[PDB]
């Protein structure tokens, strides 16, 4: 398969000379992509144009996942190649891959405000379309942290502000989960994003920030966005449970310094149970120093030291058991 | 809880820039 590798590399490097060489020699992958895919991949408009017009290679070919070359150009953000594919090339802006993603999703997913701005206002792209997971282009820009793209998407399709993916995430949930504070302030201050809209499991954007350790987001939300750190998921788990359980000493300490209680969830487990069960020794210590009740039993009758013992976390058990026999 | 993702683990788009 000597021909394939040379065409794909020449197309990707911008090597018009090799392309016209292979072609004249009558020589024109594993994922079913083509040299048109590789040209579009890094914005070699000249090679891509020669690849379609002169050598008559179709530009509507779909890779294994249904990605045509225009999807490729949008993901990688090379606007000039995408324009040629949609206008002259023969690609249609509403084309979906096998997941439902159009070129405007990809443009948002990989943060290319110019590709997004062109697609919305000159390209005819529909910003109300969901992928099979239920994601709007606005969900991608928020998760990516692309505030310029998000701005365009809020103006073009403002009802997307509180839209939920199939698992219940809003754009705010995704921004908070991913730690994008500027996007988070913009959705709440300027677009009246609801911060109490929960995912399917009962988690709020506050929990997502606590779960992933994004203290800057968590602090802004709790202070300036009418979210309370006593917020609970469907199991009664607080921001402090999620921080402790995933080892986020920064979030945990901030919560504890500004007054959040150390409370049991619906199952009787405190954030110390969660830290011990996941073997987060430093969180166990921070919670113990902040006066967590070491002997509190959950619904199964287990203390935090018990859970640490059962899940093999011997330094957590050792510590908690010895701090208790100190008292 | 689990983290909320928008896509599957397919690598076709991520492995399009020279980032793989």
């Amino acid at each position: 398969s000597m021909a394939l590798e040379q065409a794909l590399q020449a197309a990707r490097r911008g090597d018009l000379d090799v392309l016209r060489s292979l072609h004249a020699a009558g020589l024109l992958d594993s994922l079913d992509a083509l040299p048109v895919h590789h040209a579009a991949r890094s914005g070699k408009l000249h090679c891509l144009r020669y690849l379609v017009e002169e050598v008559a290679l179709p530009a509507v070919s779909r890779a294994r996942n249904g990605a045509t070359p225009a999807h490729d150009a949008a993901a990688t953000g090379y606007l000039s190649c995408l324009q040629w594919l949609l206008t002259q090339g023969g690609c249609r802006v509403q084309e979906k891959d096998n997941s439902g993603a159009t070129v405007l999703h990809l443009a948002a997913r990989f943060g290319h405000p110019d590709v997004v701005k062109w697609l919305l206002y000159q390209g005819g792209a529909n910003s109300a379309i969901t992928t099979d997971t239920g994601a709007l282009p606005i969900h991608y820009a928020a998760a990516k942290g692309d505030l310029p793209s998000l701005k365009l998407l809020v103006g073009h399709y403002p009802e997307g502000v509180n839209a939920q993916t199939n698992n219940g995430a809003t754009p705010l949930y995704l921004a908070c989960q991913e730690g994008h504070l500027e996007v988070t302030k913009y959705l709440v201050q300027e677009c009246s994003a609801d911060p109490h809209l929960r995912a399917q499991d009962g988690m709020t954007p506050l929990h997502a920030a606590a779960q992933m350790g994004h203290n800057p987001v968590l602090v802004w939300l709790v202070s300036f966005a009418d979210v309370s750190f006593s917020e609970q998921d469907h199991d009664g788990a607080t921001a402090m449970h999620f921080a402790a359980s995933r080892g986020h000493t920064k979030v945990l300490s901030w919560l504890l310094l500004h007054g959040a209680e150390i409370s049991q969830d619906l199952w009787g487990g405190t954030p110390l149970h969660d830290a011990a069960e996941n073997g987060e020794l430093e969180c166990c210590q921070i919670l113990a120093v902040n006066g967590a009740g070491l002997d509190v039993r959950d619904h199964d009758g287990y203390t935090a030291a018990d859970l640490a013992e059962f899940n093999g976390h011997t330094h957590c058990s050792r510590y908690l058991r010895t701090v208790q026999t100190l008292s | 809880g689990q983290i909320k993702v928008l896509d599957g683990e397919d690598q076709y788009y991520k492995c399009l820039s020279p980032g793989a």
